[PDB]
């Protein structure tokens, strides 16, 4: 909707 | 044991005042007049069994009242503290004992806080009485005079040795007492005032001050004898107070003459909150309202809102002309090198416009004549800082801001200050009334304003702390004891006076915890237990989680987190917007704490809506004041803030969608909006990432806490009281008694700390680092590196000394030594100096590695030290500066080279000139005669030239 769920994390 | 407490009032008529209002503030008297009151107070404290007499009853053998009562008790030869404004005549009563003795045949002293004032006193003296002399630190003149002024450092000194003066002495006149609780010098009054004759008499003249009867008790007990307060809020001058909300026309009347604080007026002035300056002196100077003193709190800003006046000029060339006359006159006191100096050619043009800037940084020749041409009217504006003891009044005063820049801080103006500040408006006789303007940039609540404008006086409270220095020169005089001091000192006579109502306080708090007493204490006290475990190792493991390490890597734009800044203000559950690691331009190269190595922007929707979020530093995580979340029932705005990763309680497993430009014009809605929506939708609350399977922590510590952790849940749900529906009720009532238990245990260790004698055991401690250093025997009996360090008084006296001993200066050049003691003359901070060539950076690290020896020994002998915070406290920025101006180099070339004001330059040279001084007597006593020819060719290389120049 207004975001997403995010759970991985960037650059490891 | 007091008594005599009366309060009388004094009333008078001053000529009515419509000041800035379109409408007469006071209801005027059927005379044409205004009547004001003020109320004048007594008290005295008596000594056991003492045969008093009331005052209000003594004869004589243009005045106010307070000085008649204050008066009245000189006549009956008994000691008076007299408390009130700097104008309100104070020195009325200083004439009367000055003249008092004098009839008598009798000796009296003039004690005065700050350099040149006893000299001025000391002409001022003479003029009205003739039998007066003067001693002073710097020059001797007539001691056989009846009268005598005399510096305050100059007579402990002299009460050391008991010159045996005080014979025929019956007065003792402290000027201007309150200074006493300086924290830099504040020590000596003190010691002084402690070291006096029973037998002499004291006439004590402070500023407002609320506990004046602490210091008349304490007067009181140590030298056996009455001693009077006489306090009066009295202004000479009346007072009215206006407010300017910035980009705004309006003034408003806040609080008037009678120091009414008008309700109304003020929510006004907060509703027109949504240059400045400019308007308001363009104001006043069109109403003849001048001289207007703009007090500004960095000298930076001083001189670039001087800048801002370009346009205006205030004087005709008649005028302009007779001023640079003034001003060309007194540079001539200067070397003809110097008179072309940047800092005094570009200060001419803003005098003859008729503005002048007022600061620390300005040169000793500058800040003189700047001071004399106010007083002559040819400044009409002057844009100064809050430091100035200066016969400097206007009937005009006017505030920058209404906040005071903290160390790191920017803090709300304490009622102290703005009295302080205030009190720098009006003239006597010339002006009916004083104005003071205030510039407010913020939709300030009105308790907090009326706690400024109309806020109550600083207390006046004990400095006095132990020194080196002073513990050594005790051991050399046979007659007082360091014990003694303490014994006597204000600060332990405050302690004694403290624990009755810390005992009232212990007494009350037991009340609340008899009565509180819960069923099956035992399973509940488990319980909590075990909780208060679980609390301890999950706060363990946010540490662990928001570390940069962990935490950056998902420090995405969008990530939800719960923002608990310095576990105080909680601002709910927010959106980070973006992040940076923390540099500090000021002063590199300074450690941070590994949490606070990095600062988050984040959005948050709790924000409390009047909040001055204008004040907000981009990378400054130090939330100013009044910057807050909404209490209950407040309104709530949206806005980014700096924290520290430690401000995170938890971190959120959602992540918003978060626009390029978070700074354009309506996106902190609609991000606001979206944290409403994710707070709406998880009423119960954000689920948080998972630190192992989620974030991916592996390390085997950590999963090691984690188990700690599950093994005392499990063991909590294993209780029996897991299982209860009291379980809540009876646990508040449990905890209510655990933090009453613990508040308590804090205040009955707090009152025997205050029982004892306070800093008994740092005198212990000291004496221990004496012994070690070798300043005097085992059994205390001082040593030569002990005499030697009594003499050193413009610097540390311990490290100076083991300097000296260890010959640290014999392998120097004179250009080298001036550059090392620079480092002890030189406190204030400046910006990182670059890289010591290896000339200069060889005795600093010589000095660096003794100052660590001092250091290791003060922490192993139990005093509270950290050691690098010791070594780093030798400011070394100035050695090139020194080293420089040793070799030759002009003065425009050392202001070139650091970013250090003039002035300072200026002060920091004679201190070090002051520092030298001392250092070639001590080889006179050490019969070091190849240090002695070292040091006076270092103060005859840095005396030319400026810093050589004398005064008006």
């Amino acid at each position: 909707a207004l975001f997403h769920v995010d759970v991985e994390g960037d650059e490891i | 044991m007091l008594a005599d407490s009366f309060e009388q009032e004094a009333s008078r008529e001053v000529d009515a005042s419509k000041g800035l209002t379109n409408s007469e503030t006071l209801q005027v008297e059927q005379d044409g007049k205004v009547r004001l009151s003020h109320q004048v107070r007594h008290q005295v404290a008596l000594p056991p069994n003492y045969d008093y007499t009331p005052i209000a009853e003594h004869k004589r053998v243009t005045l106010d009242p307070f000085q008649d009562t204050a008066i009245s008790c000189i006549d009956r030869g008994e000691s008076v503290l007299v408390s009130a404004h700097t104008s309100a005549g104070k020195t009325v009563v200083a004439e009367y004992a000055i003249a008092q003795s004098l009839k008598n045949k009798q000796r009296v002293i003039y004690t005065s806080p700050i350099k040149a004032l006893s000299n001025q006193k000391y002409r001022e003296l003479l003029a009205e009485f003739g039998d007066v002399g003067l001693m002073t630190g710097d020059i001797t003149i007539n001691p056989d005079a009846g009268c005598l002024v005399m510096t305050t450092e100059i007579l402990r000194s002299m009460l050391y040795r008991g010159s045996e003066v005080m014979r025929e002495v019956a007065w003792v006149i402290f000027d201007e007492v309150h200074y006493m609780r300086d924290k830099e010098r504040g020590v000596v009054w003190e010691e002084t005032i402690i070291l006096l004759p029973d037998k002499v008499r004291y006439v004590f003249l402070s500023a407002t001050i609320p506990n004046a009867m602490e210091f008349a008790e304490w007067i009181c007990k140590i030298h056996s004898q009455p001693c009077h307060i006489v306090y009066t809020n009295f202004r000479p001058t009346p007072l009215q107070h206006y407010l300017f909300p910035a980009h705004g026309d309006g003034i408003y009347l806040v609080v008037d003459e009678k120091s009414t604080f008008r309700e109304e007026n003020f929510q006004k002035a907060m509703a027109s909150i949504s240059g400045d300056i400019y308007k308001i002196v363009k104001m006043i100077w069109k109403k003849k309202y001048n001289p207007v003193i703009v007090f500004s709190f960095s000298k930076r800003d001083c001189e670039e809102l001087a800048l801002k006046m370009s346009k205006l000029d205030f004087n005709s060339d008649d005028e302009k002309e007779a001023l640079t006359k003034i001003f060309n006159n007194a540079i001539a006191l200067l070397p003809e090198t110097d008179r072309e100096l940047p800092q005094i050619k570009h200060i001419l043009p803003l005098l003859r416009r008729g503005i002048g800037i007022h600061h620390s940084g300005l040169l000793p020749i500058l800040k003189e004549v700047i001071e004399i041409l106010f007083q002559e009217g040819f400044l009409k504006v002057l844009f100064a800082t809050e430091t100035f003891g200066l016969n400097m009044p206007a009937k005009t005063v006017v505030f920058t801001s209404v906040r005071k820049w903290d160390g790191q801080q920017f803090r709300w103006v304490s009622g102290g200050e703005y009295i302080q500040m205030s009190g720098r408006a009006g003239r006597r006789g010339l002006d009916d009334r004083g104005i003071v303007i205030m510039m407010i940039d913020e939709k300030m609540e009105p308790q907090v304003a009326k706690g400024m404008v109309k806020g109550q006086a600083d207390r006046l409270d004990s400095a006095f702390h132990l020194g080196y220095n002073m513990i050594l020169n005790l051991m050399r005089v046979e007659g007082i004891s360091p014990e003694f001091m303490l014994e006597h000192s204000f600060f332990q006579f405050q302690n004694v006076i403290s624990v009755p109502v810390m005992e009232k306080k212990l007494a009350e708090l037991k009340k609340d915890f008899d009565g509180i007493e819960v069923e099956d204490e035992e399973n509940v006290k488990e319980y909590h237990e075990i909780e208060q475990a679980i609390k301890g190792y999950r706060e363990d493991v946010r540490q662990v989680v928001t570390h940069p390490a962990n935490a950056l890597s998902f420090l995405q734009p969008g990530r939800l987190v719960e923002i608990s800044v310095n576990g105080k203000d909680n601002y709910g559950w927010g959106a980070v917007v973006d992040f940076a690691k923390r540099i500090n331009k000021r002063n590199p190269s300074a450690v941070y704490t590994d949490h606070e190595s990095y600062i988050v922007n984040v959005v948050v929707n709790t924000m409390y809506i009047d909040s001055p979020v204008n004040l907000l530093k981009p990378f400054n995580p130090t939330l100013p004041e009044g910057i807050r979340p909404a209490e209950e029932g407040e309104k709530s705005i949206c806005a980014v803030i700096p924290i520290t990763l430690d401000s995170i309680k938890s971190i959120g497993n959602l992540r918003l969608y978060m626009p390029k430009d978070i700074r354009a014009s309506g996106q902190k809605e609609t991000v606001g909006k979206s944290l409403r929506e994710v707070n709406r939708r998880f009423p119960d609350g954000i689920p948080v990432l998972d630190p192992v399977k989620n974030m991916k922590i592996e390390d085997e510590d950590f999963l090691k806490l984690m188990k700690k952790i599950d093994v005392l849940n499990t063991k909590l749900s294993s209780n029996p009281l897991t299982n209860s529906m009291r379980l809540e009720e009876l646990y508040g009532k449990y905890s209510r008694k655990h933090d009453l238990h613990e508040d308590m245990k804090q205040l009955k260790r707090k009152i025997s700390e205050s029982q004892a004698v306070i800093q008994l055991d740092d005198l212990r401690r000291r004496k221990r680092v004496l012994r070690r250093l070798g300043f005097c025997t085992p059994n205390d009996i001082i040593e030569l590196k002990g005499r030697v360090a009594c003499e050193i008084s413009s610097g540390d006296e311990l490290l100076l000394t083991e300097l000296i001993f260890n010959g640290n200066f014999n392998e120097l050049k004179p250009e080298q030594a001036a550059a090392l003691l620079s480092c002890f003359a030189f406190q204030e901070r400046c910006k990182e100096a670059p890289r010591l060539k290896p000339e200069l950076a060889e005795p600093l690290k010589a000095m660096r590695e003794i100052a660590a020896k001092i250091a290791k020994i003060m922490k192993d002998s139990k005093i509270e030290v950290v050691e690098k915070d010791y070594v780093e406290s030798f400011r070394h920025e100035l050695m090139e500066v020194v080293y420089e101006w040793c070799r030759g180099a002009t003065f425009t070339q050392i202001c070139k080279m650091t970013d250090v004001y003039e002035g300072s330059l200026i002060r920091m040279f004679k201190r070090l000139e002051e520092l030298v001084k001392e250092l070639v007597d001590v080889a006179n006593t050490i019969g070091n005669s190849s240090l002695k020819e070292k040091m006076e060719a270092v103060l005859k290389l840095i005396h030319r030239d400026i810093v050589s120049a004398g005064s008006l």
